[PDB]
């Protein structure tokens, strides 16, 4: 489920410790060390002036690398407050150095519910936020044309509708959307919607 | 409630040592990151190291590496700084803090380390004021403190009786390596004849301290 | 390593004025970034810290913002208490280091200074040395020209001047400068003349020896 939520981060690099919450009301951190051996390490983390805190690590298979994680408490993470995190090795070196704001950090479901149909205009597109998350009001998604050609239309802030007129005829075109959280709130793009196909007109 | 206490500071030789002590209340000190800053006098803020929370892992600022260590005792609360083979350059005021916000919230009040090659009490010379003085205005007089080593030196006026339109200047080093300073006062001139003025100059490093009359000279 | 060069390293303005610290991180590092004020005699007092988060109790007129490498701090209406010396601090994953500081200094109205001049007292001519003493009192702003002349000639490096700090209540200075001669080199010379040049103006102070 969650595991491939996690997929999608791994490739932003080793050098920094990926985190994200699903909600505002958790919080998730994890790097990729392959095996080739264990070892041990620590995880610290400070909530404002509150005395330093211990996140017990969990190791992991992930096919041939390992996955250590923690999973921060929901009392800590439920306020838009700084929040200092600290990775270090058992000689004390330090592997990770970081401060997040934890509403800074979310990363959404993918959309459901993409329809293409043809509108005088010459198409009209629309889909639903993603389902089991609250804060709809505030998404940001955009949308990817391809027929070979790519091409993608900025959506902003709680609009499920897409007006795309310019088009070609007797071309085949593919759909996808994705989203995320837009002035106060920030994040990572949410993995595309499933596609959705249509054959144009003459 | 939450209080950092230094303690330990004082005169060194070259080579000698000094331990530090960082006394806390109000919070456990086991459960926190403490930092030892230093400001050398009439400089910035230099960081000088680190200990870690529940498994005191130390780090270290280049310049002190080898030579300072630094560690805690939680049963007393505090954290301590050791420093060995002491140089002339690690004289300053030093600091114990707090991590909290992502950077230092609770600072001590500091205690000063001066390492010092000689010890040399200061000469004091009187600044008289001139007969050509605004008669119905103002005149000037002080105290020309010259020669001494280390620092610091404090003056007051009349035992701390006179205190409005003092100035006492900052320590200059001169090419001799010795500091000097000089101590200026504005007065009345119509007061010249009738009032008397002491500069107080305390050098405590000496255990010094000199009381001079300044007074009108004339002819 | 990592470098935070802090610019200016002083300024003057008036109260109710608009300042932007600036603090350039030589490189690549993160935000957790803290702004220090600190008056004399006094520790650092925590002002922002997360580049742009308020500490408890900290006034709203101060501000953190960051763009880049730049990591600036606004004060949008200063007021008496805000003139001090101010740090920027970065933290990396072990080195903490710091920004060289900046001063902020009142702006006040032009104030010219009392000028006086000190012969060496004879108490300290017996030691084989004299130091005349120009004193400038109150005035502003800081910048002036102190000059030395011993019998019309102007002297070279043998002089040292030293600073107060702004008055806490005329918001002025104070200046000395100390001229340093062997007693053989004062007992040949007959005027000593102390030159004090600010903007438009010089006022020259002098002595004749041996003559009260
Ligand atoms: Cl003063
Ligand atoms: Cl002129
Ligand atoms: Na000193
Ligand atoms: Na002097």
């Amino acid at each position: 489920k969650f595991e491939s939520k996690a997929a999608l981060l791994a490739a932003r690099g080793p050098e920094e410790l990926l985190c994200f919450t699903e909600r505002l009301e958790d919080l998730v951190c994890f790097w990729e060390e392959a095996a080739s051996g264990p070892g041990n390490y620590s995880f610290s983390y400070q909530l404002e002036d509150e005395p330093w805190k211990l996140c017990r690590l969990h190791q992991a298979p992930t096919a041939g690398a390992v996955r250590f994680w923690c999973s921060l408490p929901t009392a800590d993470t439920s306020s838009f407050v700084p929040l200092e995190l600290r990775v270090t090795a058992a000689s004390g070196a330090p592997r990770y150095h970081r401060v997040i704001h934890i509403n800074e950090v979310v990363l959404l479901d993918a959309p459901v519910g993409l329809v293409a149909r043809l509108a005088e205009s010459g198409v009209v597109l629309r889909w639903l936020p993603p389902p089991e998350t609250p804060m709809t009001s505030h998404i940001r998604y955009e949308v990817d044309v391809s027929a070979g050609s790519v091409q993608r239309v900025e959506i902003l802030e709680g609009r499920t509708e897409c007006v795309l007129s310019n088009l070609r005829g007797r071309t085949r075109y593919t759909f996808a959307v994705r989203a995320r959280m837009a002035p106060s709130f920030g994040g990572f793009w949410s993995a595309w919607s499933e596609p959705v196909s249509l054959l144009t007109p003459s | 409630e939450v209080q950092l206490v230094e303690s330990g500071g004082g005169l060194v030789q070259p080579g000698g040592s000094l331990r530090l002590s960082c006394a806390a209340s109000g919070f456990n000190l086991r459960s926190y990151y403490m930092h030892w800053v230093r400001q050398a006098p009439g400089k910035g803020l230099e960081w000088v190291a680190s200990i870690s929370p529940y498994y005191s892992y130390t780090y270290y600022a280049d310049s002190v590496k080898g030579r300072f260590t630094i560690s805690a005792d939680t049963s007393k609360n505090t954290a301590y700084l050791q420093m060995n083979s002491l140089r002339a350059e690690d004289t300053a005021v030093y600091y114990c803090a707090r991590h909290g916000y992502g950077a230092m919230d609770y600072w001590g009040q500091g205690t000063l380390v001066t390492v010092f090659n000689q010890i040399k009490g200061p000469s004091v010379f009187p600044l008289a004021p001139s007969s050509k003085s605004t008669s119905g205005g103002t005149a000037a007089l002080g105290c020309l403190v010259k020669d001494y080593f280390p620092g610091p030196v404090t003056v007051s006026w009349n035992s701390g009786a006179l205190t409005s339109g003092v100035h006492t200047f900052p320590a200059v080093l001169q090419s001799s390596g010795l500091y000097s300073l000089s101590s200026v006062v504005t007065v009345p001139s119509s007061s010249l004849g009738t009032q008397t003025y002491i500069c107080n100059v305390n050098h405590k490093p000496s255990n010094t301290k000199v009381d001079k009359k300044v007074e009108p000279k004339s002819c | 390593d990592i470098q935070m060069t802090q610019s200016p390293s002083s300024l003057s303005a008036s109260v109710g004025d608009r300042v932007t610290i600036t603090c350039r991180a030589s490189q690549s590092v993160s935000s957790a970034v803290a702004w220090y004020q600190q008056k004399p005699g006094k520790a650092p007092k925590l002002l922002i810290y997360s580049a742009s988060s308020l500490y408890s109790g900290v006034p709203s007129r101060f501000s953190g913002s960051r763009s880049g490498t730049d990591f600036t701090l606004t004060i949008s209406s200063l007021q008496p208490e805000d003139f001090a010396t101010y740090y920027c601090q970065q933290s990396s994953y072990s080195l903490i280091t710091f920004g060289q500081g900046t001063k902020v200094e009142i702006k006040r109205t032009v104030a010219a200074p009392s000028v006086f001049i000190f012969p060496p007292s004879d108490e300290q001519l017996k030691s084989g040395t004299a130091s005349v003493v120009c004193l400038l009192n109150n005035f502003y702003p800081r910048e002036a020209k102190v000059s030395w002349y011993v019998d019309n000639a102007l002297q070279s490096g043998n002089s040292q001047e030293s600073v107060t700090e702004q008055d806490s209540k005329d918001s002025t200075y104070s200046l000395s400068s100390t001229l340093t001669l062997s007693k053989a080199d004062y007992e040949k010379h007959k005027v000593y003349a102390c030159e004090v040049t600010q903007g438009t103006t010089s006022v020259t102070k002098s002595f004749n020896r041996g003559e009260c």
